[PDB]
């Protein structure tokens, strides 16, 4: 019979501290970008109010130059907004790229676990809704989290420890 | 313009020239904008054109005929007269026929080639 | 030793209740709302064209008010579209109210069946994209349907 | 291509109405606008039939 395991990518990403901290920093950067957009809006509104106040004392040419400058500022603000918060903008692209190293580590750990324990299939339970009921006995998400923490908090062995390891592993020949 | 320049640098002369404009030479728009009084002074588009446009909309081309006839020369001295001529041409076309409309459009184009109304006349 | 079953969510939903007719009515209402949005877009475009045609005859002041009116109409259409077709509200809320109690009941019945019969995995075949072939012997939907029908 | 042909016809009708919007009375303008709206609704029906959520696609 087939042995099936599964992980939960959302659960794994929730139980990784560095990922959460990076997400918080990304949110802070997005807030700073929003503040910059607000400053641009304030400058645009100030320009519009200034043009409106003294619109009678200007010639047609000067009015045209002021209106073109206001339109240029508005277009620059729109371009900045689309570049930072667009569907494929800086914020979304940076959010999508945060989990890629974690995905690499999870993939490697899943390959190793499925090699160790005779698993025929390992599914990502959170990719879709096909997996309605899953027995928790086959959830290897906590094992993957343990592996990820183990590699995150790795430590180099000392010279005595390295010599002991060499002596231990060299005992076969 | 000197008031604005001195407002940016050396505001003492700015205040002096602003007082000079306000008291010695009270302008039509300058004096009441320097102290920011109000829009009480009657403008060209607001007067006899924003409500004349209402008369044009409400299908009343009898009184507006003589109204435009004497207002085309009464309010000479501003860019508004181009819009007045355009309105006169539109009314003449709507009440006489195509030839009157064409004559009005070409007359407007001839009188004020360097205007938005001139470009409108050229295109139509 | 690994026991695997599956259910067809759409089949259970259609069997236990009149899901198909209510879903069709909701689809018709959604299509009506979409056509209303298209009509609003057409009206906005017509207003924009009319404003573009008449610019010389205007004083740039009625131009401003016409532009504000056009923007108000556009924002009204946009908020109507968001209210009707948002990720939460008036279509998703209606679909949720239509299919959520039965979905929760099916989930509870599936969990009870899995605990009683010691199932290891229960798959949902309703997507029809994953799970291309199923033996139909490891199918527990008649049991889910009978459990649902047992409750009034 | 069929939808583009319908769009060309509707745009021709719109331009024809525009070229006489400053000459004829309000009743003729309203009638022509209603005809244009009817043509646009026919276009919308054709688009919903061809590319819509159910039919011919």
């Amino acid at each position: 019979t087939t042995r099936i395991g599964y992980i939960d990518m959302e659960y794994i990403l929730e139980n990784v501290s560095d990922y959460k901290e990076a997400k918080s920093q990304l949110e802070l950067k997005a807030q700073k970008w929003k503040q910059e957009i607000e400053a641009k809006k304030l400058n645009i509104n100030s320009l519009k109010e200034g043009l409106k106040t003294e619109k009678a004392l200007l010639t047609k040419e000067l009015i045209e130059e002021r209106e073109t400058e206001i339109k240029f500022q508005e277009n620059e603000m729109l371009d900045y907004q689309q570049k930072q918060f667009g569907a494929d903008g800086n914020l979304m692209r940076q959010k999508a790229a945060l989990a890629k190293p974690i995905q690499d580590q999870v993939f490697t750990a899943v390959q190793d676990i499925a090699e160790a324990k005779n698993y025929d299939f390992i599914f990502d339970k959170s990719s879709d809704l096909t997996m309605l009921f899953s027995n928790k006995r086959f959830d290897i998400s906590d094992q993957v989290i343990r592996i990820l923490n183990r590699t995150d908090k790795r430590e180099q062995l000392n010279k005595k420890q390295l010599k002991e390891q060499e002596a231990k592993e060299n005992r076969e020949n | 313009n000197l008031y604005k320049i001195y407002q940016i640098t050396d505001p003492a002369k700015a205040e002096k020239i602003k007082s000079d404009i306000t008291n010695n030479y009270p302008g039509s728009r300058y004096a009441q904008i320097l102290n920011n009084t109000n829009t009480d002074d009657i403008p060209s588009p607001e007067k006899e054109y924003q409500k004349w446009y209402k008369l044009f909309q409400e299908e009343k081309f009898d009184v507006v005929l003589d109204n435009i006839d004497n207002l085309i020369n009464q309010y000479s001295g501003d860019e508004i007269v181009s819009k007045f001529e355009l309105l006169k041409a539109n009314t003449l076309g709507k009440v006489n026929g195509l030839e009157a409309y064409k004559k009005g459009l070409e007359n407007v184009a001839d009188n004020y080639p360097n205007s938005d109304e001139g470009k409108n006349a050229r295109e139509i």
